[PDB]
């Protein structure tokens, strides 16, 4: 929420990404890029893929 | 501290492009770049992005 601290988000084993809820099933072309902003409860700021 | 620089002036306009105000002022950055001159607020539409 500070607008340029970024924090990948690594996916545990056993476990999907935490990007699956933005990126498609299928990419459509390479390299685009995905992004949700986030609520105060999930933490403000953005989810970025 | 910007706000302080802008705590100086009298601030008439404050517009901002793929960036906020609040958030300039927040993050870090690799590079900042001012560029200051004499500019009258009559010609405010043509300082514009």
């Amino acid at each position: 929420s500070d607008d340029r601290t970024e924090v990948p988000q690594l996916v545990n084993a056993n476990q999907y990404s935490p990007c699956v809820s933005i990126v498609p099933s299928t990419v459509w072309e390479d390299g685009d890029y995905y992004r949700k902003q986030l609520s105060p409860l999930e933490g403000g700021g953005w989810l970025v893929a | 501290n910007l706000t302080k620089l802008l705590s100086l002036f009298s601030v008439n306009d404050f517009t901002c492009s793929q960036i906020s105000p609040a958030a300039i002022a927040s993050n870090c950055y690799s590079s900042l770049i001012l560029d200051y001159f004499s500019y009258p607020l009559s010609m405010k539409s043509d300082l514009s992005v």
